[PDB]
């Protein structure tokens, strides 16, 4: 089977590609910084950057 | 290329991980700014985080593997490819519902971004889904 494998690349691209958004729904989901700043923003887009791409290696053992 | 602001911009980001100002980055660094923007992962999920950015398996990640990383960019038929699991009978459309409980239920999502998705996608009703939209708005 590959269907978590499958969604958690979907998933995982599509925050991606929707961080890259200044004001997508994305970002409301971080409701322990009460303001998002600079560097959260930063710090945020290395995560799901990150997280892509080990959702992109499980998906490929997965294939 | 990358720019000389650029290559600031990221040793700026490096940084924000690097607590410990050690020049790498560990698991618990990791943990810690992911905790601190208030997320509980498992050192299963930073194990694995750190593995597929450590090149020369130290363990830790350095900056020249960060920046690597970082400049990383295939990945449109691996993405496709991930939609097809959920295709019935290869269709090439996903019906919305399917695809907003799987976002959803499955795997890592809100019904707010899943709205956004859905929004970003659908030829009004009619053409539910088609992926290979979604794939190519992605890249
Ligand atoms: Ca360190
Ligand atoms: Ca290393």
């Amino acid at each position: 089977r590959q269907i978590p494998a499958a969604a958690s690349l979907i998933q995982t691209a599509w925050r991606c590609y929707a961080a890259e958004n200044p004001d997508s729904s994305t970002w409301k989901i971080y409701i322990r910084i009460s303001q998002l700043r600079e560097h959260h923003r930063a710090t945020i887009k290395v995560i799901r950057r990150m997280q892509y791409f080990v959702a992109k290696k499980k998906f490929q053992q997965a294939r | 290329q990358l720019t000389e602001e650029q290559i600031a911009e990221f040793k700026e980001a490096f940084s924000l991980f690097d607590k410990d100002g050690d020049g790498t980055i560990t698991t618990k660094e990791l943990g810690t700014v992911m905790r601190s923007l208030g997320q509980n992962p498992t050192e299963a999920e930073l194990q694995d985080m750190i593995n597929e950015v450590d090149a020369d398996g130290n363990g830790t990640i350095d900056f020249p593997e960060f920046l690597t990383m970082m400049a990383r960019k295939d990945s449109e038929e691996e993405i496709r490819e991930a939609f097809r699991v959920f295709d019935k009978d290869g269709n090439g459309y996903i019906s919305a519902a399917e695809l907003r409980h799987v976002m959803t239920n499955l795997g890592e999502l809100t019904d707010e971004e899943v709205d956004e998705m859905i929004r970003e996608a659908d030829i009004e009703g009619d053409g539910q889904v088609n992926y290979e939209e979604f794939v190519q708005m992605m890249t």
